DNA sequence: GGTTGGTGTGGTTGG
């Protein structure tokens, strides 16, 4: 299904304020 | 939460709220992991040296908050419990092996923008995600700092996975392997921690491969909060996942 | 206030 993707930020092309934090760190 | 910052609206639409009938009072943290499941640490049902013993009839739960304490018209929706089901080998004598419960919603919850389930990850997401240095993040409604307080609303803070060794090294509390613990090193120049109150809460990541957010640990235990040299302990969820399946599928 | 603060031509939502 959709689980983990959120109404309000992935289903609106949206990011939040910190996620990239998490992004950067598997770098 | 100890050093993190409000959560923004909708930014962790699978938080849940797990709340005492009566006396009202916020228990702890959950998790939404479909229409009609709500994963939570054991601790937060069943801790006799804390004469704690609840049933489904003590509880419900409350899906969609942002703020603590005020009931948000419209956007939370509340749910008895149909059923608790505590793992069998949660060891609370000792370290708090196995801390991880399941309860069934008496009726579906409906999903909104507030509202939504996260994904429970597979083996291969697990080997993947779940490595030293790699950063997840944590929400609650518990203590800002140790007591030895409480916030408006949901606060969030990221946190790196560290190496195993290292988490052993900073307790004499018996480490397994159905713990992992997250948090800067004294060094790293960062803080942050869950705290009392935030157990159950998620400890989530967001797959880079598919863009979706997998729970991977929940709150479990910790020495004081934010310490020097401590670390916060989580469930490692995809440990026991032959567990959460077992129940969902039989019940 | 209220299943609920402190302010809303609401808000993550009425009157
Ligand atoms: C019930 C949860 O809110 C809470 C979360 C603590 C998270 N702490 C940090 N720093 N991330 N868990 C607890 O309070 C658990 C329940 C029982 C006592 N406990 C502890 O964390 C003790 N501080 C340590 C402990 C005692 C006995 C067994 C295992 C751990
Ligand atoms: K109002
Ligand atoms: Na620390």
């Amino acid at each position: 299904a959709d689980c983990g993707l959120r109404p309000l930020f992935e289903k609106k092309s949206l990011e939040d304020k910190t996620e990239r934090e998490l992004l950067e760190s598997y770098i | 939460i100890v050093e993190g910052s409000d959560a923004e609206i909708g930014m962790s639409p699978w938080q849940v709220m797990l709340f005492r009938k009566s006396p009202q009072e916020l228990l702890c943290g959950a998790s939404l992991i479909s229409d009609r499941w709500v994963l939570t640490a054991a601790h937060c049902l069943l801790y006799p040296p804390w004469d704690k013993n609840f049933t489904e009839n003590d509880l419900l739960v409350r899906i969609g908050k942002h703020s603590r304490t005020r009931y948000e018209r419209n956007i939370e929706k509340i749910s008895m419990l149909e059923k608790i089901y505590i793992h069998p080998r949660y060891n609370w004598r000792e370290n708090l092996d196995r801390d991880i419960a399941l309860m069934k919603l008496k009726k579906p919850v409906a999903f909104s923008d507030y509202i939504h389930p996260v994904c429970l990850p597979d083996r291969e997401t697990a080997a993947s995600l779940l490595q030293a240095g790699y950063k997840g993040r944590v929400t609650g409604w518990g203590n800002l700092k140790e007591t030895w307080g409480q916030p408006s609303v949901l606060q969030v803070v990221n946190l790196p996975i560290v190496e195993r060794p290292v988490c052993k090294d900073s307790t004499r509390i018996r480490i397994t392997d159905n713990m992992f613990c997250a948090g800067y090193k004294p060094d790293e120049g960062k803080r942050g921690d869950a705290c009392e109150g935030d157990s159950g809460g998620p400890f989530v990541m967001k797959s880079p491969f598919n863009n979706r957010w997998y729970q991977m640990g929940i709150v479990s235990w910790g020495e004081g909060c934010d310490r020097d040299g401590k670390y916060g302990f989580y469930t490692h969820v995809f440990r026991l996942k032959k567990w959460i399946q077992k129940v969902i599928d039989q019940f």
